[PDB]
């Protein structure tokens, strides 16, 4: 059985500017089996307001998601995406680089 | 899809061959399919194309024209066994199969040496018009008390020996019973 | 591969009938069809596999139940005269592609308001005409069933006690005998030739068989006639 | 332009955290269009133009086929299953389509996926299956000795899929065949002592479909350039870059116009 770890890349909708109104992405991909837990972190903690794409398939075989949420970046605020997949020991908290 | 045409009835020769058309016109097409019926039997599959070409099996044949929408079955070295319904299906876009209303196909049997005559027969009696050839037809009855059956093919398989006859029944008399039917001038009146 | 009962059925106008149907050919699809003159066979309902059921273009007055993978039933509710029909069951591996259709015998129904027209037939045997004999050096027996109704007749001929085909024909459909009247009863006629040196011999046995379908003994008869059930009739004759 | 129709199936053997044993999942070119799973039961439209343009009994006709593919899918699983001597959950996939390419020529496609390694491929030019394993070997032999099926796959292949593939494209080509050009700038920025990093970053374009590059004097880039993947924005456009470390220009297809940016 060959398990495929999710690739996970956090962005903006559009070019990101401090205290100007945007969307935070989190693009889940090339992950297999599709059991997989998806939350969008403000200061370390999860973001209630969060929409999702439902789960979608690659001719690869593996799967794809998306999630976003509607923001606000300020200097101070750390935003990430944390993933949970059979391929992960522990869930995976990836930050994003602020554009 | 729409609609699936085929002729009503069919009529040929044993020995001879005959092609059963279909035209269809439906809304995608996933194949066409030909069921043969006999006479209070259930039907059963004979063929299916799908793609342009004609498909072989023993003596009946599948052929299949997509851009013309059409197809045809075709029966060769006919037997008296071929008489049947032949049932015409096609299986459109949602994969749903529109049914032909059938081809009836009868075949003649082949009389080498006729004998028409019209003999009565006892148990109140039966008349029973026999031995004349393939293209005579048995007219239905005029009147409501006298009953004339179609022609029926029997085969004495030991003989090699096939023959058509008809049934009449009820003053009335032999001489009078098929006088509504163009028989022949040769016809034995005992 | 495909079992439907039952093959023959009389019901009342209002009546309940479940029709049976069983696929041993480990099939995902049944349908259920209904056969009538000058038009293709319609779709009653159908089950793409088991655990689904739906219609197909003539389902009212009808209901169906997939019991498991292997049985399919079709119910009336409160038969109705349009319901008399010829209804076969069928199967398939799974509802789309070049998947064969396997066809179950066929369920004949007839839906009458009422009874009391549903008579078993009269048969009779008619020896060979000596004309034809001398003529022909052959011997036609006629049978005539008479009198029926429904349309509901089997005709088989026996000689010696054994069922024969060869110099067999049986009228493919029977006729009307009062034609201008709704509910007119049927005649059918059969042949049977044989050698004149066969009817000739004394120790040979004719019988014409006709098996009718008709009334069961749970259907109610108040008649001063005989019950008209589902019986065999038959009429002899022997050599000379 | 060129377009795409495909429909997927995922069956997992003795699921768990609430997943469905049985997915079934339509796309046109990117766009989902239709969704089934064995917890609903029901085939549903999955873009506004599909629910606008296909009457309640094309849903009720294919929801009756999804439930009898939904059963067949389990029995197929669990006899891979016995034929590898797997035990607990594991996977089944198919992948069924066609495209429509820019000269008019057509693809057309049929495959199977085993714990999401390919499994059985159909070539609709051979009317054969190619077979990953002797598991799939034996697959492959019981198929392929049903003509019958074969030839009505390369037709629904060839014929239906581009016939359903057009017709969806008529009923979505408010989406599907519009143009939102992209927004194209180019960034310069000194990183580490001595490198300059140049990023050309494309933004609010469909279809995602876009060509950049990284052009010395007019001439490709014989250096290494750095790509990003082109994600989708949220919003129904995309974004992407391109990026190399130095006369430099940036180059931009897309939908038939040609962009340059010079630095």
């Amino acid at each position: 059985m060959i398990q495929r770890t999710p690739k996970i890349q956090v962005y903006s909708r559009h070019p990101a500017e401090n205290g100007k109104s945007n969307f935070l992405n989190c693009y889940v991909s090339g992950f297999h089996p599709s059991d997989i837990e998806v939350d969008l972190l403000k200061n370390g903690e999860r973001i209630e307001k969060v929409e999702h794409s439902d789960l979608s398939f690659s001719k690869d075989w593996s799967f794809y998601l998306l999630y976003y949420t509607e923001f606000t970046p300020t200097e101070k605020d750390e935003y990430a995406c944390r993933v949970n997949h059979v391929t992960l020991s522990q869930p995976k908290i990836v930050k994003w680089d602020r554009d | 899809g729409q609609n699936i045409d085929q002729p009503t009835e069919m009529t040929a020769t044993e020995g001879a061959i005959v092609q059963i058309n279909c035209t269809y016109q439906t809304s995608g097409f996933n194949g066409l399919f030909w069921y043969q019926q006999h006479a209070g039997e259930a039907p059963t599959f004979l063929s299916y194309n799908v793609l342009d070409g004609l498909e072989e099996k023993g003596r009946f044949s599948s052929f299949l024209s997509r851009s013309k929408g059409y197809s045809y079955l075709l029966l060769k070295e006919l037997q008296m066994k071929d008489s049947a319904s032949y049932l015409c299906a096609a299986e459109d876009s949602n994969y749903q199969l529109i049914w032909g209303a059938g081809t009836k196909l009868i075949i003649k049997p082949d009389i080498q040496n006729p004998d028409p005559a019209v003999y009565q027969l006892r148990d109140k009696s039966v008349c029973l018009f026999t031995d004349f050839d393939s293209q005579t037809n048995v007219s239905q009855s005029k009147d409501s008390d006298v009953y004339i059956t179609d022609k029926c093919v029997l085969d004495m398989r030991s003989m090699d020996f096939k023959s058509n006859s008809a049934v009449a029944w009820s003053d009335f008399a032999c001489a009078n019973a098929f006088n509504n039917s163009i028989i022949p001038e040769d016809t034995f009146f005992p | 591969g495909v079992t439907q009962t039952p093959k023959f059925q009389v019901l009342k106008t209002g009546q309940s009938m479940t029709l049976q149907c069983a696929q041993d050919m480990n099939h995902n699809s049944m349908y259920w069809y209904r056969q009538d003159p000058g038009m293709g066979l319609r779709l009653i309902y159908y089950s793409a596999s088991e655990g689904t059921t739906d219609k197909g273009e003539v389902p009212n007055g009808y209901n169906v139940s997939r019991l498991n993978k292997r049985e399919f039933s079709l119910r009336l509710e409160s038969a109705a005269p349009s319901q008399t029909s010829v209804y076969f069951c069928a199967s398939s591996y799974e509802v789309s592609g070049a998947n064969v259709l396997t066809f179950g015998e066929g369920s004949r129904l007839t839906v009458l308001e009422d009874l009391k027209n549903v008579f078993p037939p009269e048969v009779a045997v008619f020896e060979p005409s000596e004309a034809e004999i001398s003529h022909t050096q052959k011997a036609t027996l006629v049978c005539l069933a008479t009198g029926f109704y429904p349309d509901h007749v089997e005709l088989s001929w026996w000689v010696n006690g054994k069922e024969v085909h060869s110099g067999v024909c049986t009228d493919p459909q029977p006729l009307k005998e009062q034609p201008a009247l709704n509910d007119s009863r049927y005649a059918l006629s059969s042949r049977l030739r044989v050698s004149a040196t066969f009817w000739q011999n004394p120790r040979n046995h004719f019988r014409c068989q006709v098996q009718f379908y008709g009334l069961s003994e749970n259907d109610e008869w108040t008649q001063d006639r005989a019950k008209p059930v589902t019986q065999i009739v038959s009429a002899e004759a022997w050599g000379r | 332009r060129t377009h795409s129709l495909r429909y997927f199936r995922l069956g997992v053997s003795d699921p768990i955290h609430g997943v469905p044993e049985f997915i079934s999942v339509g796309y046109v070119d990117s766009h989902p269009i239709t969704t089934y799973d064995s917890v609903t039961r029901q085939k549903e439209p999955r873009a506004p133009w599909m629910a606008e343009n296909l009457a309640p009994d094309h849903w009720e006709r294919y929801t009756q086929l999804l439930r009898g593919w939904q059963q067949m899918f389990k029995v197929e699983l669990k006899r891979l299953q016995r034929h590898y001597n797997h035990s607990g959950s594991h996977t089944y996939q198919r992948m069924i389509g066609c495209e429509l390419l820019e000269d008019g020529s057509t693809t057309g496609f049929l495959q199977y996926a085993y714990d999401g390694q390919d499994f059985l491929i159909f070539n609709k030019d051979t009317l054969s299956w190619l077979a990953v394993d002797n598991v799939a070997h034996t697959i492959k032999q019981a198929w392929e000795a049903n003509q019958h099926e074969l030839l009505y796959q390369k037709n629904w292949l060839e014929e239906e899929c581009i016939a359903w593939l057009k017709r969806f494209l008529e009923y979505g080509k408010d989406t599907l065949q519009r143009t939102e050009p992209p927004l194209v700038r180019v960034n310069r920025k000194e990183t580490f002592p001595g490198v300059t990093a140049l990023f050309c970053k494309a933004h609010g374009f469909y279809p995602p479909e876009i060509y950049m590059t990284w052009m010395k004097n007019g001439e490709e880039i014989v250096q290494e350039i750095d790509y990003g993947d082109i994600l989708p924005s949220g919003d129904g456009t995309y974004q992407a870059w391109a990026s190399i470390e130095l006369l430099y220009s940036c180059h931009v297809e897309h939908s038939g116009v040609h962009m340059v940016l010079q630095v």
